[PDB]
RNA sequence: GCUUUACUGCAGGCUGUCGCUGAGGACUCUCACUCCGGGAGGAGGACACCGAUAGCCGGGCA
RNA sequence: ACUCGUACGGUCACUGAAUCCUGCCCAGUGCAGGUAUCUGAACACCUCGUACAAGAGGACGAAGGACCUGUCAACGGCGGG
RNA sequence: AAACAUCUCAGUAUCGGGAGGAACAGAAAACGCAAUGUGAUGUCGUUAGUAACCGCGAGUGAACGCGAUACAGCCCAAACC
């Protein structure tokens, strides 16, 4: 047959890139030497492209101006801390270790320095439960207990945007702006509604699958379609 | 007596063993960090290289290059092939990793030509080689009178038509009896079938 | 609309000019190569074995 | 049918008749240093084997007897043509 | 051209084994190697990656 | 490439606005999990064989399968008497 | 090969790299008319469709030697300095 469309994606062509070029900025924690002696004010709020939430623009005391990713509740002429000292409120990044449990952070490190990767999405946070001199428990988003280096950097408080979610697009045409900003081919054609050579479900007087959905793990790409290595399907049971 | 060469040479019969065996796990951190061709003043295996031809003299140059380890690297058939034609994993290429080695050593040295090479180990991904190049060009050898001879204009590019050691043994050219009948005087003149 | 004579009417880009090495009208200033002598692509002189007959 | 487990017949070799015993043909085990073992190796690489990817071909409904004949004094046996015959049970 | 529990193979994935690969049927360590860090250093660690091979799946492809 | 992206994400599929709803079936096939025992390759190891080698057999046994379980908004099924 | 998978077409077509006026080969860890024998290497004639290979099918296919052509033999590494 033809190669399907997941495999036309790798090949990383104009019609499925990430309009890059239209992007801001990678708001990664600031690198501090130490002390903490590292503070910033609050410049302005403005919109990122790539993630439909807001940002804050901080201008730091050593003269650097740089995007950041806030947390709801941030505004404009508020001071913003970075470092082990940094005072206890939201908007500030500190190592795990410093901040008290039971407290809602965003933009968590995976291993120290690496300036953010889990809890960045709208209205997200993750949940810093348990301390210790080897490992941070933290709880993600997706209700995963995450053990963590201690040091790894975070901001207090939930990702600004919150609720985004919770109104329907009601419109194609507001899909379609959406997915424009996004690295996403769109819209959507079923591949039972495709001709056999184009998908592994074309093909067929109507349309169906003329197969299982569960595919393998082990499954090739090309033939790794419907509902990958499903652990289980449907609702009942 | 037993010259000091004997030494050096007594030690690379078990690069695995001895001094020798501590040297490696240290230099192999080092060449790792290297390039692909790195010219270098001395040979890391002094016995083999003055035995191959190399001379501490004007013209005479040495590089450690480095190659990756396995077989081939090929890509599958697009169009169609019989059962026979469709192999991809376990198909290896004709020429040793040494050959290509020198190869790659000589389009680094444009202007030189390729004597002869050798082995200076390898770790589980990569394969290294010596190679000793000589300015065809510099007086200094041009009155040399055991390497004048690879100045003349038909020893130009050697390597890349199988002149040297590592080229003439790999095209079978060892044997001057039984099991030469398709390698001599070339694999080209007997069909390729050898 | 016809793929024939309506959408010749559309053609009035220049790819193809005058190469400065060989003087075929075959440089295609878009991609700066030559499809006749290699021009722009390779500094030796495109050339195959298949322009001709094998045994000749 | 029923079969004797010996009785009186020639043997070949002392070229005279003798009482004989009657065993059915045990297959001997292989080495697998034959030339055709060789071959099946030499032959065998990457895609289609030719003959060394063909499997074991069908049954016949009944099976010919395949049958030692063993001479009781000389110990030589002989063999013979068999007969088709769907179960070969001796008799003592 | 297309399909599949047609024949035969080939990619690919999973898995064991050997090499990379070190010290003291379960274990500790650090020194290769890997990752994070601007750096110091941190994390991991003879595993993983990679080369070789073996079994399984394998119309994704011929 | 996705990705200056990080589960309020984005990948893979099915259905196709709202409204009222969406029953029964896990035997077969698919996926996934488990698994005392059974089966399950090669290297190493042991025996026989060979002054060696070919080779024969053994022991150990990974994934996988047998076997058990989960799963139909998974392929599909919901008859005759 | 009256299909076709090994095999064949064929190391052919075509592609990458490179030298010369010619290339390449070449002074035996050879040969093994087994010898009290030959004596670097191409090439030509022959050995021969022979030996060998092969769904032992279709097909593929040498060498030593011999008669010729032309002839040519040397230089390093190390030992000791
Ligand atoms: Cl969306
Ligand atoms: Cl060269
Ligand atoms: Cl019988
Ligand atoms: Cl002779
Ligand atoms: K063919
Ligand atoms: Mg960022
Ligand atoms: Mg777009
Ligand atoms: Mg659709
Ligand atoms: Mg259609
Ligand atoms: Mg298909
Ligand atoms: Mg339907
Ligand atoms: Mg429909
Ligand atoms: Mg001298
Ligand atoms: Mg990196
Ligand atoms: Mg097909
Ligand atoms: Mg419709
Ligand atoms: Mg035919
Ligand atoms: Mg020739
Ligand atoms: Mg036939
Ligand atoms: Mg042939
Ligand atoms: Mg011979
Ligand atoms: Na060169
Ligand atoms: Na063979
Ligand atoms: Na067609
Ligand atoms: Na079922
Ligand atoms: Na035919
Ligand atoms: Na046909
Ligand atoms: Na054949
Ligand atoms: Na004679
Ligand atoms: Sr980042
Ligand atoms: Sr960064
Ligand atoms: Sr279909
Ligand atoms: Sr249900
Ligand atoms: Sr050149
Ligand atoms: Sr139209
Ligand atoms: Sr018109
Ligand atoms: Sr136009
Ligand atoms: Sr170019
Ligand atoms: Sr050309
Ligand atoms: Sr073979
Ligand atoms: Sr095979
Ligand atoms: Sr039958
Ligand atoms: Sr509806
Ligand atoms: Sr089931
Ligand atoms: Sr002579």
């Amino acid at each position: 047959g033809r190669r399907i469309q997941g495999q036309r994606r790798g090949r990383g062509t104009s019609t499925f890139r990430a309009p890059s070029h239209r992007y801001k900025a990678d708001l990664e924690h600031r690198k501090v030497e130490d002390g903490d002696v590292i503070a910033g004010t609050v410049v302005d709020i403005e919109h990122d492209p790539a993630r439909s939430a807001p940002v804050a623009a901080v201008e730091f005391e050593d003269g650097d101006r740089r995007l950041i990713l806030a947390p709801e509740g941030v505004g404009v002429g508020d001071e913003l801390q970075v470092g082990v000292s940094a005072e206890i409120a939201p908007g500030n990044t500190l190592p795990l270790a410093e901040i008290p449990e039971g407290v809602p952070v965003c933009n968590v490190e995976s291993s120290p320095g690496d300036g953010g990767k889990f809890a960045r999405a709208s209205g997200v946070n993750a949940q810093l439960l348990t301390h210790d001199r080897n490992v941070a428990v933290v709880k993600l988003p997706s209700g995963e207990m995450k053990r963590l280096d201690p040091q790894c950097r975070a901001t207090i408080g939930v990702v600004a945007g919150g609720g985004r979610t919770d109104k329907p697009f009601v419109k194609a045409g507001n899909k379609h702006h959406k997915m424009k900003a996004r690295g996403t081919k769109w819209p959507n054609v079923r591949g039972v509604a495709m001709n056999a050579v184009d998908h592994p479900f074309g093909g067929g007087g109507r349309q169906h699958p003329g197969k299982p959905k569960s595919i393998s793990r082990n499954a090739p790409p090309g033939r790794k379609v419907g509902d990958i290595a499903s652990k289980r399907t449907g609702r009942g049971g | 007596a037993r010259s000091a060469y004997s030494y050096i040479r007594d030690a690379w019969e078990n690069p695995g063993d001895g001094q020798l065996a501590e040297l490696q796990w240290q230099r192999q951190q080092e060449w790792r960090n290297e390039g692909a061709v790195e010219r270098i003043e001395r040979p890391t295996r002094l016995d083999k290289a003055r035995s191959q031809g190399y001379k501490a003299k004007q013209g005479v140059i040495v590089a450690r290059v480095s190659v990756r380890k396995g077989s081939a690297r090929k890509r599958r058939h697009k169009a169609g092939r019989r059962s026979k034609r469709q192999g991809v994993t376990r198909i290896t290429r004709r020429k040793d990793i040494q050959r290509v080695a020198e190869e790659r050593a000589s389009r680094t040295f444009p202007n030189l030509r390729v004597l002869n090479s050798y082995s200076v180990g390898q770790d589980g991904r990569q394969k290294w080689h010596e190679v000793i190049l000589i300015d065809p060009n510099h007086p200094a050898i041009q009155n040399d009178d055991d390497l004048s001879w690879i100045c003349a204009d038909d020893q130009a590019d050697r390597v890349f038509r199988g002149l040297t050691g590592a080229g003439r043994r790999n095209r079978g050219l060892s044997g001057k009896g039984k099991g030469s009948e398709k390698t001599r005087p070339s694999l080209r003149s007997n069909g390729g079938k050898a | 609309t016809g793929a024939g004579t309506p959408s010749q009417g559309k053609k009035n880009t220049t790819t193809h000019t005058k190469c400065r090495r060989c003087g075929e009208k075959s440089y295609h200033t878009k991609k700066k190569v030559c499809s006749s002598c290699g021009f722009g692509k390779s500094a030796k002189r495109r050339d195959y074995e298949w322009q001709s007959k094998a045994g000749e | 049918m029923q079969m004797p487990r010996r009785f009186n017949t020639y043997c070949p070799h002392c070229n005279e008749h003798q009482e004989h015993e009657v065993e059915k043909v045990r297959s001997g085990r292989q080495t697998g240093m034959k030339w055709i073992d060789r071959q099946r190796e030499r032959n065998s690489g990457i895609g289609n084997d030719g003959k060394f990817s063909k499997v074991p071909g069908g049954d016949k409904p009944t099976k010919k007897t395949d049958l030692k004949y063993r001479c009781g004094e000389c110990g030589k046996a002989h063999l013979r043509e068999g007969w088709r015959a769907g179960r070969l049970e001796f008799q003592e």
